[PDB]
C-alpha cells in the first residue's frame, strides 16, 4: 500500500470536479492541521462537541456541503452551524476571526487548501479510525 | 535534677525496652490513634460514598467483606481536599457516610511514620552509631506519601488516594494504569529493577554467606549454633565466597570488600524505590508514561500496531469501565 | 590474576588501535549496508513500509493453518501485486 | 463537637510543645561520646 | 596538591568536594563558578526560547518556562497577554548570558589561582565556621541583599510599568499597582490559613495588591533581620540547640530549600494569579471546570434547562451543591469547586453559580476561553503527546505547569534526602563517631541489658 | 588413569578469566544462542504474520516496543524446529512463522540448566556448599512455569509471554483481565517474597554500613576493611540493640539472618510459580462466590472486589479483538461495556 495519486484525488467542488494533491500538499495539510485544529479535532472527532465529526459522510450532509475543497475552504473563512443557519466565527477559528484566534493569522489561501485536502484524504487512508473515536484506537 | 530534667532523661533513655525519644513523643499517640481507628473501621464501618455520587461502597467485615475485599474506604469526592475532622460533621453518622475515618487514619499515620524515621536517626545518635539507616527508610516512607498525600493533591481529591485494603489496592493500581500508563513510565521501570534487583541480591548475599559458613557444628545440629551472639570473629569465609562468585562470572564482577558489598545491598533497592515513589509523585501531576499509540505507520498511512497499541486497548477497557456512573462529560480530566 | 594480558594493557597499546581503527568501522559499515541494500528485509522476511498491505486491503495476512503456513505466507506475498 | 475540637486542640499543642522544648533541652549533648557541642 | 588526594584529605574522589570544607578561597571560587552556571542557563535558555518562539501560538503550546516568567512581570505583553514586543525577552537573556562570563571568570580565578584560604589574606573575607559572630554577619549581609531583591519586585510593580494582572477588568492587562496591601492582618493572615481545600494557605493569594504588599513586608523583614544579625551573636538557648559546623549549616539550608521546592510545586499547580493561565496554560482544576462550562453551554444552546437536569446518579447533570450549599459544576469536577478564575467569576453570585446569569449572560469570550482551557488540560505523556494516557499521537503538548511541578517535586524530594544525609552526618561528626564505633569504647557494652 | 577423559577434564577446569567446566559445554552455546536470537529478532524480525504487529527496530519500533513474539495460535504447541514440517528448512518462513520464539525459549531453558550446573560445578571445585545453586531453583521454577507450563496448558504458544518490554506489560494486563491474578493468594505470597526480599536487602545493607567499627582514620570507611581480617567489620551487638529498641525484635544470629535472606525471595518465587501452574488450566482465583450471590440479588451491594471485576470485563472486551486476531472477534460498538460518558 502507498500514497498514490488516486488516494490524493479529492472533490474540488460540488459540480463534480476533482483535484489531485501532491504528497507535499498532503503532508503540509497534516502539519498545519496539527498546528491549528488537532487540539479539538485530533483523529477527525470534535472534542468540544462530539456530535459533529470530520467524516466525509458527515461533511456531505452539512449545509452547505462541506465534503469538497471549496466547501472546507469556505468553512475556514466563515464557519456556520451544521444547517448553515448561524455564523459561528466568534466561537470557531476562522480567517474572519483571526484577531481572536491568532493561530489563524499566518494561514494563507494555499494553506487552507492543504488543510482541506488532508481532511478529505485521511478517511480514505484510515477508514473508520477517522472520526471514530476511542473505539477504533 | 528537676522534674523537667528527669522527664527528658527518661524520654531519651537508652535503657527503655522500646526507645521513646522526642520523635517518639509524637509517634506514639499518632500511631495509636491511626491503629485504633483503622481496626475499628475495618471491622464495623458502614459503607462510604467514595466518589461523591451517593453510591456507598462497603468496606468493613460486618457489612459483607472478607479479609481480601475489605478496606477503609477513601473519603468522598465531594470533599475533595477539604479537611474533614470529626468536629466538622453534624453527626458521627454523617462523618462515616462521607469517609471521615480515611482522613483521620492517613494523616495520623503519615505523621507517625515520619516520626518513626526521625526516631531511627535519634536512637542511632544515642547509641554512638552512624546515622543513615533512616535514609534507607525514606524510600518506603516517600512511597506512602505518594499514594496517600501527593497523588490526592495533584488530582484534587483524597477520593483518589489509595484505599486501606487489599482489593482496594488493586483498584488503585488498575485505574492508575488507565490514567497514566505507569507501566510505560521509566520511574516505575526503575522501581521494578529496584525490587526485582533487591530480591535478587538478597537471595544472592544470603546464598553466598550461607555457602561459606565455617564448620563449627556436626550434621545433627543446626549450623546456626555455630555462630554465637557477640563473638569477635566472622562466621563465614568471605575469601571463599569471592573465590566462588568470582569464578561464576569473572573475578572483577565480585565483591571482596564487605563494606562496599553491603553498601551496594543498601543502595540498589533504596535508589530504585525512590524513583518508584517519584513516579507516583510526578504522575500525580499528569506527566505520564511514554505514549507510542499509532507511532508506526506504513507507506500509505495505515496504522501498523505494536505491543504498545495492544497495551492501549487494555487501558481503554479500564478507562471506560472505572467509576462507571461518575462521569457526565466526555473527557476524564482528573 | 589468571595469566591473560590485562585489559588496560591491551587497549592502550598502539597495535591494538592500529588493528581496531580498521576492524570496528569495517563491521559498522557492513551492518549499515545490510540495511541500506535492503538485504535485511529479504533475509528475515520483514515487510518494507509499502508491503504490509495491498493498496485497498485492510485485513492482516494472518497464518491460520499449521502445515500450510508456508504456502499461506507465499500466497499472501503474491497478492501484493 | 465543640468540646471534642478544643480537647484535640489542647492535646496536640501539649505534645507539640514537649517535642519542641525537648529538642531545645540540650539535645546535642545527649550522645555517648563528646558531650560539649555548643 | 593540598587536600587534592584521598591520603592527605581523608575523602575519596567521589566525595571530593568535601575537601573544600576548610579552604575558604577555593570554596569561594566553587560557589561563584556555580552561580555563573545558574546565570548562564538563565540567559542561554531564554535566547533558545526566543529563537523558537512564534508570537501567535500561546506560550503554553511552545514549551516555554522562562518567557512566561518575564511576561508576568509586565514585559513584552499587552491586553489579554498578547505579545507586543519580544525585545524585552531578548534583553533579559543577553544580559544574564554576558554576566555569567563575569561570574565564571571570578569563580575560576578564586578556585584555581587565588589564595586557597582567605583567613591569612583578609580578616573581613576570612571566616571560621565555628565563629558564630562571623557566621551570622555573613548571614546578615545576605538577608539585606535578599530584601533589596524583594523591593525590586515592588519597584517594578509600582514605578516601572507594573505587572501583568490576569484579573484586570477587560480580559487581563499590565497594570501599575498603586495601593499595595499593607494591613498586617491581611498579609500575615495568609500565613495562618489552613493548607487544605478551599483555603490553600499562601498559594491562595489572588490579587496583585496582596502580592506587592507582601513583598514590602518581606523586604523590610529581611533588611531588619540582616542588621540584627550583623549586630548580634547567637543567644545561649540558640547556642545549645544547634550544631555549629560547615556541614551542619549546609544541612539547614538543604532542609529550607526542600520546603521551598514543595511550596513552589503547589504554587504553579493551583495558583493562576502569579502564574497566569494566559502564559502557563490552565491549572488542572481550571481545565476540569472548563469542560463542565463547555458542555453546559453546548447543551443549553440545544434547549436543555441545565438547572433542573437530573443526572444518572440523581445529582444534577450540570449543576449541584457543594457540601456547604454553594451552586457548583456537576460531574467529577465537583471536587474542583474551589477554583476561581477571571473567565468564570462573572457567573458567580452570592450562592455560587447563578442560574439567571448562566441563562442570559454567558459571552462568547467565555465560551472560547473554556474551550481553549478544556483542550489544554495539563495532561500529557513524557514524550509530549498531549491528552489522556489512551490518546493517539497528533498533538505535541505537555503543559508548562506539569513540567514545573514535577521537576520541582523531584528536586525538593532529593533535597530532603540531602538534608537527612548531611544533618545526620553533621551530628555524628560533631560528636566524634561518624567514621565508626570505637572498638575499645563501644557505648552499648557499657549499658545494662534490655532483658 | 590419565586417558583422554582426564586430560579433557584438566583443560575444562583451568583457572582462566572465564571458567568453562563440563557445564560450560551446555551453558555457553545455549546462553549465547538465546541472547543472539533475542537480539537478532528484535532488530530484524516482524510479527506481522503471527500477531499483526510490527516488532523490530527495522520496522520503526524502539527498545520498549520490540519483541520476539510468540508463534501464531494455529501452530499449537509445535516445537517449530527449523527442519520441521512447518518451516521445512526455510529460514525466512521460520522467522515469519515465529520460529525464533521456540528457539529462544528452548535454548534459554537449557542454558538455565547449564548455569545451575555451573554453580554446582564451581562450588564443588572451590569447596563451598551449593546454596547459591539451590537459590537459583527459584528463577528456574518461574521461567519454566511462565514460559513453558502456562502455554502448554493453554491452546498454543501464542499465549505465552512474548520476549519484549511492552509485550510483557501486555501479559501483565492480560493476567489481570482474564485471570484476576492480583486476587490469587499464590501471587500474593510471591509479592511478599519479592518486596520482603528487597526490604531485607536494604535493611541488612543499611544496618551493616551504620554499625561499622572505626578500623581506619579516613572519612571513606570503605578502605578500613581487609578480606582476610578475622574480626567482624560491624557491631552485631549494637545492631541488635538498635533494632530491639526501634522495632521490638532483632536478629541475634548472623547465620540465621543470612539464611533468612536466602529463604524469603526464593520461597516467594516458588509460590508464584505454583499459581501460574494453576492458570495454565484456567484454575483461577477469580471470584468469591458469596460476594456474587449477594451482589446478584442486592443491587445496592458494592465492594472493591465487584469494582475490579468491572475493570476486568472492560479489559477483556476492549483488548480481545486486537490481542487475539485468529479468533476474528467482531464486537459492534453497541455491545462494548462502557460507563456513562466515557
Ligand atoms: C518545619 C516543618 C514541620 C512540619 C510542619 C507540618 C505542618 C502540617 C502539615 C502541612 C502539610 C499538610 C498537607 C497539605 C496538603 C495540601 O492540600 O496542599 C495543597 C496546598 C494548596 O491548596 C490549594 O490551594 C488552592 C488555592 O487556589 C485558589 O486561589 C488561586 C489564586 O490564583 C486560584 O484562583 C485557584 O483557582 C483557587 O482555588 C485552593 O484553595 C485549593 O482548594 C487548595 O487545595 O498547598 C499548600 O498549601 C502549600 C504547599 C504545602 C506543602 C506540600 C506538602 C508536600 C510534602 C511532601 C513530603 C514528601 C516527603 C516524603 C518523606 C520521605
Ligand atoms: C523441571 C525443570 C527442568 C528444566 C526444563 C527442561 C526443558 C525440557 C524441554 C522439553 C519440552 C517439552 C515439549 C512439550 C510439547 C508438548 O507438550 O506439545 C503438546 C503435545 C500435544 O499436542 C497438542 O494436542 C492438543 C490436543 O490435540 C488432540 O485433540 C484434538 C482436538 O480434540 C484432536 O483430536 C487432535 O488430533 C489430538 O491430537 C491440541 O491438538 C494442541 O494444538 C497440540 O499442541 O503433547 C506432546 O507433544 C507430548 C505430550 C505428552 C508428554 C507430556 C510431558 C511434557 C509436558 C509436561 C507439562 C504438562 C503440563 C500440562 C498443563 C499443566
Ligand atoms: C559545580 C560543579 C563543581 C565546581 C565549581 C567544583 C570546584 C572544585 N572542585 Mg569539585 N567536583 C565536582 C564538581 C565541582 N567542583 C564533581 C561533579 C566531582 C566528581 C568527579 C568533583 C570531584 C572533585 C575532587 C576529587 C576534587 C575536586 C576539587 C575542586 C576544587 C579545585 C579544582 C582544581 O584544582 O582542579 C584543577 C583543574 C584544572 C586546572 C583543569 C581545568 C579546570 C578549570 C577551572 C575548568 C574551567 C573551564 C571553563 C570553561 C573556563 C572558563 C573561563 C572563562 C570564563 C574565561 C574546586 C573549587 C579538588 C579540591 O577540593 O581541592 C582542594 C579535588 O581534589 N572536585
Ligand atoms: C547545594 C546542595 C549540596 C552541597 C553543597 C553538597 C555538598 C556535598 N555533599 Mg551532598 N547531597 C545533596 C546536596 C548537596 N551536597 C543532595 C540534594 C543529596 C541527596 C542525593 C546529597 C547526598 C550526598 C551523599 C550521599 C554524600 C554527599 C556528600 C557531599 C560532600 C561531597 C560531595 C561531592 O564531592 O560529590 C561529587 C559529585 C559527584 C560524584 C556527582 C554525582 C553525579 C550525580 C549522581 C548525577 C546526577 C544526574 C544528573 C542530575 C542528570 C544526568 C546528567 C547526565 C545525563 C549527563 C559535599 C560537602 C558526600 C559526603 O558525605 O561528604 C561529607 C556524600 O557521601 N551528599
Ligand atoms: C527546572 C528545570 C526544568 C524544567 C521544568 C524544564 C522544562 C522543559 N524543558 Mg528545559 N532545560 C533544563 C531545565 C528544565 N527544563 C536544563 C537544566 C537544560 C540544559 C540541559 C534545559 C535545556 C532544554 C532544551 C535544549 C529543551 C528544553 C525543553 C523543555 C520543555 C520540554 C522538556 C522535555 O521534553 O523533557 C524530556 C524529558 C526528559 C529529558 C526526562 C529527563 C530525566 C532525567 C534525566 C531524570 C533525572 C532525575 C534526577 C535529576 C537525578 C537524580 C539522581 C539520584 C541518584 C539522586 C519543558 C518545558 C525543550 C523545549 O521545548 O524548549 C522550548 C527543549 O528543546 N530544555
Ligand atoms: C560574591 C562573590 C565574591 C566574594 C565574596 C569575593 C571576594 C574577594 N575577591 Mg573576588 N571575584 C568575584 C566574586 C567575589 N569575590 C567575581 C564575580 C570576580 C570577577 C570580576 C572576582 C575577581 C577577583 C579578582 C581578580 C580578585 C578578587 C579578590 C577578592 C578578595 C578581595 C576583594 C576586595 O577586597 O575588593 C574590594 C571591593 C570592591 C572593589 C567592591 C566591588 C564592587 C562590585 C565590583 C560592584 C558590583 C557589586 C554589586 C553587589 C553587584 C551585584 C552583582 C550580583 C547581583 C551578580 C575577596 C576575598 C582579590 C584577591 O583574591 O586577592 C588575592 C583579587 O585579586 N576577586
Ligand atoms: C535566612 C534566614 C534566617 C536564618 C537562617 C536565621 C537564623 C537564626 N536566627 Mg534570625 N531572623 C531572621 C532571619 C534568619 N535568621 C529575620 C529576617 C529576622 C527578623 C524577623 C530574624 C530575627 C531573629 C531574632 C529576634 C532571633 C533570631 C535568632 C536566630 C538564630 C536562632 C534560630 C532559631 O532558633 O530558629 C528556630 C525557630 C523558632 C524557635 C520559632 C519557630 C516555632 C516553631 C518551630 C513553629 C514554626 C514552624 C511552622 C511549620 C512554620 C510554618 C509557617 C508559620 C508562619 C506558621 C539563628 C542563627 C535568635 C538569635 O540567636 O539572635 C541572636 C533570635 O533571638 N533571628
Ligand atoms: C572550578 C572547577 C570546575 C567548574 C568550573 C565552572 C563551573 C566554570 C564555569 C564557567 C562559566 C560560567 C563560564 C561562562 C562563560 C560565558 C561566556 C564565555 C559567554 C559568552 C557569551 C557570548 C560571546 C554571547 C554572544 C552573543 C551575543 C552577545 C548576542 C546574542 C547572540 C550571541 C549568543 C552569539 C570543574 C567542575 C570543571 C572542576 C574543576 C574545578
Ligand atoms: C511575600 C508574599 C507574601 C508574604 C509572605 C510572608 C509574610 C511570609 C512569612 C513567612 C515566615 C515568617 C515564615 C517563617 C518560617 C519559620 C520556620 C520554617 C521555622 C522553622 C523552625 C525550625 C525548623 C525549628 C526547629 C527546631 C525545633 C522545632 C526544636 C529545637 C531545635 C530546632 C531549632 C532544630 C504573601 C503570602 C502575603 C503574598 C504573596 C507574596
Ligand atoms: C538467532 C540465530 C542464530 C544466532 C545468531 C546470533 C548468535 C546473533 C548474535 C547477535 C548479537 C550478539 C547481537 C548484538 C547486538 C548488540 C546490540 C545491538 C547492542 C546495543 C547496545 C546499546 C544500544 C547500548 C546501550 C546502553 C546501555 C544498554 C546502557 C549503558 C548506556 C548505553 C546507552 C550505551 C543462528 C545463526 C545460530 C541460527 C539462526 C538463528
Ligand atoms: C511554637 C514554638 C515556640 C518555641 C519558643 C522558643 C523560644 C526560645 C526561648 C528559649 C527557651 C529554651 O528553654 C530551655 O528550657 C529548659 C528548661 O525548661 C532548659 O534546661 C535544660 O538544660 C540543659 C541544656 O543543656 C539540659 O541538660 C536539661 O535537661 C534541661 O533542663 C534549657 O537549657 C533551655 O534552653
Ligand atoms: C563419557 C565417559 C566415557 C569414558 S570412556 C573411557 O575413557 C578412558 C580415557 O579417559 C579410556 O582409557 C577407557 O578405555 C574408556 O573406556
Ligand atoms: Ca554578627
Ligand atoms: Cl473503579
Ligand atoms: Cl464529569
Ligand atoms: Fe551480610
Amino acid at each position: 500500500a502507498e500514497l498514490t495519486p488516486e488516494v490524493l484525488t479529492v472533490p474540488l467542488n460540488s459540480e463534480g470536479k476533482t483535484i489531485t494533491l501532491t504528497e507535499k500538499q498532503y503532508l503540509e495539510g497534516k502539519r498545519l492541521f496539527q498546528y491549528a485544529c488537532a487540539s479539538c479535532h485530533v483523529g477527525g472527532i470534535t472534542k468540544t462537541n462530539p456530535s459533529l465529526d470530520l467524516r466525509t459522510e458527515t461533511l456531505a450532509l452539512a449545509t452547505p456541503p462541506r465534503d469538497n475543497i471549496e466547501g472546507l475552504v469556505d468553512y475556514m473563512k466563515n464557519p456556520t452551524t451544521y444547517d448553515g443557519e448561524q455564523e459561528i466565527a466568534e466561537v470557531h477559528p476562522s480567517l474572519r476571526s483571526a484577531d481572536i484566534f491568532p493561530k489563524m493569522r499566518n494561514l494563507t489561501e494555499k494553506d487552507l487548501v492543504a488543510i482541506a485536502g488532508h481532511i478529505l484524504v485521511e478517511p480514505k487512508i484510515l477508514g473508520d479510525k477517522w472520526g471514530g473515536g476511542k473505539v477504533y484506537y | 535534677a528537676n522534674l523537667w530534667e528527669r522527664f527528658c532523661n527518661w524520654v531519651t533513655s537508652t535503657d527503655n525496652r522500646l526507645y521513646v525519644g522526642w520523635f517518639g513523643v509524637i509517634m506514639i499517640p499518632t500511631l495509636l490513634a491511626a491503629t485504633i481507628c483503622f481496626v475499628i473501621a475495618f471491622i464495623a464501618a458502614p459503607p462510604v460514598d467514595i466518589d461523591g455520587i451517593r453510591e456507598p461502597v462497603s468496606g468493613s467485615l460486618l457489612y459483607g467483606n472478607n479479609i481480601i475485599t475489605g478496606a477503609v474506604v477513601p473519603s468522598s469526592n465531594a470533599i475533595g481536599l477539604h479537611f474533614y475532622p470529626i468536629w466538622e460533621a453534624a453527626s458521627l453518622d454523617e462523618w462515616l457516610y462521607n469517609g471521615g475515618p480515611y482522613q483521620l487514619i492517613i494523616f495520623h499515620f503519615l505523621l507517625g511514620a515520619s516520626c518513626y524515621m526521625g526516631r531511627q536517626w535519634e536512637l542511632s545518635y544515642r547509641l554512638g552509631m552512624r546515622p543513615w539507616i533512616c535514609v534507607a527508610y525514606s524510600a518506603p516512607l516517600a512511597s506512602a506519601f505518594a499514594v496517600f498525600l501527593i497523588y490526592p493533591i495533584g488530582q484534587g481529591s483524597f477520593s483518589d488516594g489509595m484505599p486501606l485494603g487489599i482489593s482496594g489496592t488493586f483498584n488503585f493500581m488498575i485505574v492508575f494504569q488507565a490514567e497514566h500508563n505507569i507501566l510505560m513510565h521509566p520511574f516505575h521501570q526503575l522501581g521494578v529493577a529496584g525490587v526485582f534487583g533487591g530480591a535478587l541480591f538478597c537471595a544472592m548475599h544470603g546464598s553466598l554467606v550461607t555457602s561459606s559458613l565455617i564448620r563449627e557444628t556436626t550434621e545433627t545440629e543446626s549450623a546456626n549454633y555455630g555462630y554465637k551472639f557477640g563473638q569477635e570473629e566472622e562466621t563465614y569465609n568471605i575469601v571463599a565466597a569471592h573465590g566462588y562468585f568470582g569464578r561464576l562470572i569473572f573475578q572483577y564482577a565480585s565483591f571482596n570488600n564487605s563494606r562496599s558489598l553491603h553498601f551496594f545491598l543498601a543502595a540498589w533497592p533504596v535508589v530504585g524505590v525512590w524513583f518508584a515513589a517519584l513516579g507516583i509523585s510526578t504522575m500525580a501531576f499528569n506527566l505520564n508514561g511514554f505514549n507510542f499509540n499509532h507511532s508506526v505507520i506504513d507507506a500509505k498511512g495505515n496504522v501498523i500496531n505494536t505491543w504498545a497499541d495492544i497495551i492501549n486497548r487494555a487501558n481503554l477497557g479500564m478507562e471506560v469501565m472505572h467509576e462507571r456512573n461518575a462521569h457526565n462529560f466526555p473527557l476524564d480530566l482528573a | 590474576t589468571t595469566g591473560e594480558r590485562p585489559f588496560s594493557d591491551i587497549i592502550t597499546s598502539v597495535r591494538y588501535w592500529v588493528i581496531h581503527s580498521i576492524t570496528i568501522p569495517a563491521l559498522f559499515i557492513a551492518g549499515w549496508l545490510f540495511v541500506s541494500t535492503g538485504l535485511a528485509y529479504d533475509v528475515f522476511g520483514t515487510p518494507r513500509p509499502d508491503s504490509y498491505y495491498a493498496q485497498e486491503q485492510r485485513s492482516i495476512p494472518l497464518v491460520t493453518d499449521r502445515f500450510e503456513a508456508k504456502q499461506q505466507v507465499e500466497t499472501f506475498l503474491e497478492q501484493l501485486k | 463537637m465543640e468540646t471534642l475540637k478544643i480537647t484535640v486542640y489542647i492535646v496536640v499543642t501539649f505534645f507539640v510543645l514537649l517535642f519542641v522544648f525537648g529538642f531545645l533541652s540540650g539535645d546535642p549533648a545527649r550522645n555517648p561520646k563528646r558531650k560539649d557541642l555548643e | 596538591a593540598t587536600n587534592r588526594d584521598q591520603e592527605s584529605s581523608g575523602f575519596a574522589w567521589w566525595a571530593g568536594n568535601a575537601r573544600l570544607i576548610n579552604l575558604s578561597g577555593k570554596l569561594l571560587g566553587a560557589h561563584v563558578a556555580h552561580a555563573g552556571l545558574i546565570v548562564f542557563w538563565a540567559g542561554a535558555m531564554t535566547l533558545f526560547e526566543l529563537a523558537h518562539f512564534i508570537p501567535e501560538k500561546p506560550m503554553y503550546e511552545q514549551g516555554l518556562i522562562l518567557i512566561p516568567h518575564i511576561a508576568t512581570l509586565g514585559w513584552g505583553v499587552g491586553p489579554g497577554g498578547e505579545v507586543v514586543d519580544t525585545f524585552p525577552f531578548f534583553v533579559v537573556g543577553v544580559v544574564h548570558l554576558i554576566s555569567s562570563a563575569v561570574l565564571g571568570f571570578g569563580g575560576v580565578y578564586h578556585a584555581i589561582r587565588g589564595p586557597e584560604t582567605l583567613e591569612e589574606y583578609s580578616s573581613f573575607f576570612g571566616y571560621d565556621w565555628k565563629d558564630k559572630n562571623k557566621m551570622t554577619t555573613i548571614l546578615g549581609f545576605h538577608l539585606i541583599v535578599l530584601g533589596i531583591g524583594a523591593l525590586l519586585l515592588v519597584a517594578k510593580a509600582m514605578f516601572f510599568g507594573g505587572l501583568y494582572d490576569t484579573w484586570a477588568p477587560g480580559g487581563g492587562d499590565v497594570r501599575v499597582i498603586t495601593n499595595p496591601t499593607l494591613d498586617p492582618r491581611v498579609i500575615f493572615g495568609y500565613l495562618l490559613k489552613s493548607p487544605f481545600g478551599g483555603e490553600g494557605w499562601i498559594v491562595s493569594v489572588n490579587n496583585l495588591e496582596d502580592v506587592v504588599g507582601g513583598h514590602i513586608w518581606i523586604g523590610l523583614i529581611c533588611i531588619a533581620g540582616g542588621i540584627w544579625h550583623i549586630l548580634t551573636t547567637p543567644f545561649g538557648w540558640a547556642r545549645r540547640a544547634f550544631i555549629w559546623s560547615g556541614e551542619a549549616y549546609l544541612s539547614y539550608s538543604l532542609g529550607a530549600l526542600s520546603m521551598m521546592g514543595f511550596i513552589a510545586t503547589c504554587f504553579v499547580w493551583f495558583n493562576n494569579t502569579v502564574y497566569p493561565s494566559e502564559f502557563y496554560g490552565p491549572t488542572g482544576p481550571e481545565a476540569s471546570q472548563a469542560q463542565a462550562m463547555t458542555f453546559l453551554i453546548r447543551d443549553q444552546k440545544l434547549g436543555a434547562n441545565v438547572g433542573s437536569a437530573q443526572g444518572p446518579t440523581g445529582l444534577g447533570k450540570y449543576l449541584m451543591r457543594s457540601p456547604t450549599g454553594e451552586i457548583i459544576f456537576g460531574g467529577e469536577t465537583m471536587r474542583f469547586w474551589d477554583f476561581r478564575g477571571p473567565w468564570l467569576e462573572p457567573l458567580r453570585g452570592p450562592n455560587g453559580l447563578d442560574l439567571n446569569k448562566i441563562k442570559n449572560d454567558i459571552q462568547p469570550w467565555q465560551e472560547r476561553r473554556a474551550a481553549e482551557y478544556m483542550t489544554h488540560a495539563p495532561l500529557g505523556s513524557l514524550n509530549s503527546v498531549g491528552g489522556v494516557a489512551t490518546e493517539i499521537n497528533s498533538v505535541n503538548f505537555v503543559s508548562p505547569r506539569s513540567w514545573l511541578a514535577t521537576s520541582h517535586f523531584v528536586l525538593a524530594f532529593f533535597f530532603l534526602v540531602g538534608h537527612l544525609w548531611h544533618a545526620g552526618r553533621a551530628r555524628a561528626a560533631a560528636a566524634g563517631f561518624e567514621k565508626g564505633i570505637d572498638r575499645e569504647s563501644e557505648p552499648v557494652l557499657s549499658m545494662p541489658s534490655l532483658d | 588413569e590419565r586417558g583422554w577423559f582426564d586430560i579433557l577434564d584438566d583443560w575444562l577446569k583451568r583457572d582462566r578469566f572465564v571458567f568453562v567446566g563440563w557445564s560450560g559445554i551446555l551453558l555457553f552455546p545455549c546462553a549465547y544462542l538465546a541472547l543472539g536470537g533475542w537480539l537478532t529478532g528484535t532488530t530484524f524480525v516482524t510479527s506481522w504474520y503471527t500477531h499483526g504487529l510490527a516488532s523490530s527496530y527495522l520496522e520503526g519500533c524502539n527498545f520498549l516496543t520490540v519483541a520476539v513474539s510468540t508463534p501464531a495460535n494455529s501452530m499449537g504447541h509445535s516445537l517449530l524446529l527449523l527442519w520441521g514440517p512447518e518451516a521445512q528448512g526455510d529460514f525466512t518462513r521460520w522467522c515469519q512463522l515465529g520460529g525464533l520464539w521456540t528457539f529462544i525459549a528452548l535454548h534459554g531453558a537449557f542454558g538455565l540448566i547449564g548455569f545451575m550446573l555451573r554453580q554446582f560445578e564451581i562450588a564443588r571445585l572451590v569447596g563451598v556448599r551449593p546454596y547459591n545453586a539451590i537459590a537459583f531453583s527459584a528463577p528456574i521454577a518461574v521461567f519454566v512455569s511462565v514460559f513453558l507450563i502456562y502455554p502448554l496448558g493453554q491452546s498454543s504458544w501464542f499465549f505465552a509471554p512474548s520476549f519484549g518490554v511492552a509485550a510483557i506489560f501486555r501479559f501483565l494486563l492480560f493476567f489481570q483481565g482474564f485471570h484476576n491474578w492480583t486476587l490469587n493468594p499464590f501471587h500474593m505470597m510471591g509479592v511478599a517474597g519479592v518486596l520482603g526480599g528487597a526490604l531485607l536487602c536494604a535493611i541488612h545493607g543499611a544496618t551493616v554500613e551504620n554499625t561499622l567499627f572505626q578500623d581506619g582514620e579516613g572519612a571513606s570507611t570503605f578502605r578500613a576493611f581487609n578480606p582476610t581480617q578475622a574480626e567482624e567489620t560491624y557491631s552485631m551487638v549494637t545492631a541488635n540493640r538498635f533494632w530491639s529498641q526501634i522495632f521490638g525484635i532483632a536478629f541475634s544470629n548472623k547465620r540465621w539472618l543470612h539464611f533468612f535472606m536466602l529463604f524469603v525471595p526464593v520461597t516467594g518465587l516458588w509460590m508464584s510459580a505454583i499459581g501460574v501452574v494453576g492458570l495454565a488450566l484456567n484454575l483461577r482465583s477469580y471470584d468469591f462466590i458469596s460476594q456474587e450471590i449477594r451482589a446478584a440479588e442486592d443491587p445496592e451491594f458494592e465492594t472493591f472486589y465487584t469494582k475490579n471485576l468491572l475493570l476486568n470485563e472492560g479489559i477483556r472486551a476492549w483488548m480481545a479483538p486486537q490481542d487475539q486476531p485468529h479468533e476474528n472477534f467482531v464486537f459492534p460498538e453497541e455491545v462494548l461495556p462502557r460507563g456513562n460518558a466515557l
